[PDB]
């Protein structure tokens, strides 16, 4: 089995309020970490998942841990309001995964994010090349509304990864009405 | 149910554009794009029977949506209660609106300064205060939002239309002035604010010192437009105080409301000198004689004693008063704001404690070295 600690990031930003994703976007997302924190359990019991709130300021209340019970219950009442901050939260789990105990585990991150972030293409190139120094290996799954057939984090994405590096890889969600295990499909399948 | 937004589609130039995708908005059950976009038909100046008819669809999308926030519930329905102008039919459904949606955002703080701003037409003092201070208890924790306070300066500043203790409207604006940083508003009514603001806060005596924030940044603005004798008049209230033209100048321009309170603004000038000519001086100097006020306060003899046992009670001065020569005795102070010439005149006799004593500091430190060692 692959060996890492998957860090997924819930979206707090004031955009998951509504029900595109049915249905709605807090139950869509709760069904979305239903699905890789279900999935790392069928693929490793030693890899540890926690829970980051990107919007407003970054705090966990959930420890690392493989047991996803806790994580579960924050899903709930998560209470989606506040500004999406995207920069910071690159190193939110890199930063979490410096404190691991392991270091066999690759460093491995997955955030949501639902809203239109005001960034400019040199501020995406330099954590990008700052993870290629780091390695980790970050897949990005775009969630919610954002600019159109989203360039700047696909950007983020692309010149995260190179030679080859499997990588990160961005999917585009159509805005239309789905499911959010619709969503995952092709995440889920290719990371 | 499509049909229903199909008809109500061309209501003129330019409105079709923007409904076209107003009826892919619930279709792709995005829900988010179709608050905004039917606030921004809210924003939009509208009669309005176009939120009125839909209200029904409004009511029965937050049925099975159960979850955005009833803030944009109440944007849409204040344009609507004023197309139905009727403010009973509309607190039934208010009330409704409230009891039908519960999340952890306070739909109470928003629903009860709904509820008091459709209740100026009752007209007011009966039942309001009730259910203005229903407001900043709920909203007392968490007031996040901090853009409801301003809806709770609303019904709380048309509960001062009773008159009303003037000297509570301003602090009462101390709830608008403190709500929002930005105006977001045309100046032009705020310089129509000030103009009721200042009269008013003056008025008012319940306040005894009204001149701690008169400097404040943002109602400062408001004063270069606002009508400038006005604002020379509050400088003496402010710093003054007399400036015995200017505490009349209030009552050239505006006649009115300041019958009463003339005599009254005549005492407060009065009181504000007994605090001033000791802080503005050095001193002491500390007793003064009761010329000086029969000259400064020009008042007579006989009432210098009501004068200057009135600021006793007040609290900017303790000091007792002296009968025998009539010199009336000044204790502690009450400072007031500050000036640019007053941090000049602090360096001069604020550091001049501080160069005096450490210069024979140092003295008590080099004879008796000797003797510590």
């Amino acid at each position: 089995m692959v060996l890492e600690s998957t860090m997924v990031c819930v979206d707090n930003s004031e955009y998951m309020r509504n029900g595109d994703f049915l249905p709605t976007r807090l139950q869509a997302q709760q069904d979305a970490v239903n699905i890789v924190c279900h999935s790392k359990t069928r693929s490793n019991p030693e890899n540890n998942v926690g829970l980051i709130t990107l919007a407003n300021d970054c705090e966990v209340l959930t420890t690392l841990t493989p047991d996803t019970g806790r994580i579960l219950s924050k899903l709930h009442t998560v209470q989606p309001k506040g500004k999406i901050t995207f920069c910071t939260g690159i190193r939110v789990a890199h930063l979490a995964l410096k404190h691991r105990q392991g270091k066999n585990h690759k460093m491995r991150i997955i955030a949501f994010v639902g809203s239109p972030v005001e960034d400019n293409e040199k501020d995406l190139v330099k954590l990008a090349k700052r993870l290629k120094k780091e390695k980790v290996n970050v897949d990005i799954i775009n969630f919610g509304e954002e600019e159109v057939n989203t360039e700047k984090l696909t950007a983020f994405v692309n010149t995260l990864n190179g030679k080859d590096g499997t990588g990160s890889h961005l999917v585009t969600v159509p805005p239309g009405p789905s499911l959010a295990d619709a969503l995952i499909s092709s995440p889920i399948l290719a990371g | 149910v499509p049909g229903f937004l199909q008809q109500s589609q061309s209501s003129g130039p330019g409105q079709p554009a923007v409904w076209h995708r107003l009826e892919e908005l619930y279709t792709k059950k995005l829900w988010h794009q179709l608050t905004l976009q039917v606030l921004d038909f809210v924003q939009d100046p509208c009669f309005a029977q176009g939120d009125g008819l839909i209200k029904l669809y409004e009511n029965f999308i937050s049925e099975f949506e159960h979850r955005v926030n009833p803030l944009s519930l109440v944007e849409i329905i204040l344009h609507v209660v004023r197309q139905m102008t009727d403010p009973n039919v509309a607190l039934t459904f208010l009330e409704k609106t409230r009891e039908k949606v519960k999340s952890s955002d306070e739909a109470v703080i928003l629903c009860k300064t709904a509820i008091g701003a459709l209740k100026l037409n009752i007209g007011d003092l009966q039942v309001t205060k009730e259910t203005i201070e229903d407001v900043e208890e709920m909203l007392n924790n968490l007031p996040g939002v901090t853009s409801v306070h301003s809806r709770f300066y609303d019904l709380s500043s048309k509960y001062y239309q009773t008159i009303g203790n003037h000297a509570s409207y301003y602090k009462d604006a101390l709830r608008f002035l403190g709500c929002v940083d930005i105006k977001d508003l045309p100046v032009s009514e705020q310089q129509e604010r000030a103009f009721t603001l200042g009269l008013a806060g003056l008025l008012g005596e319940g306040v005894f010192n009204f001149g701690e924030l008169l400097m404040h940044p943002v109602l400062e603005s408001l004063r270069n437009t606002d009508r400038q004798w006005l604002i020379d008049t509050l400088y003496a209230f402010n710093s003054g105080n007399v400036e015995r033209f200017q505490t009349l100048k209030t009552a050239w321009g505006q006649q009115p409301d300041l019958a009463a309170n003339e005599a009254q603004l005549l005492r407060k000038i009065q009181l504000l000198c007994l605090m001033e000519m000791t802080f503005t001086r050095p001193a002491n100097h500390r007793q003064l004689t009761f010329e000086e006020i029969a000259k400064s306060a020009k008042i007579t003899v006989n009432e210098v004693e009501l004068l200057v046992m009135k600021a006793l009670s007040v609290g900017l001065v303790k000091g007792s008063i002296d009968e025998v020569d009539k010199r009336v005795h000044m204790t502690w102070v009450q400072p007031r704001v500050l000036d640019l010439q007053q941090i000049k005149g602090m360096k001069d006799r604020l550091e001049f404690w501080c160069t005096d004593v450490k210069s024979m500091e140092m003295l008590v430190e080099h004879q008796a070295h000797d003797i510590l060692t």
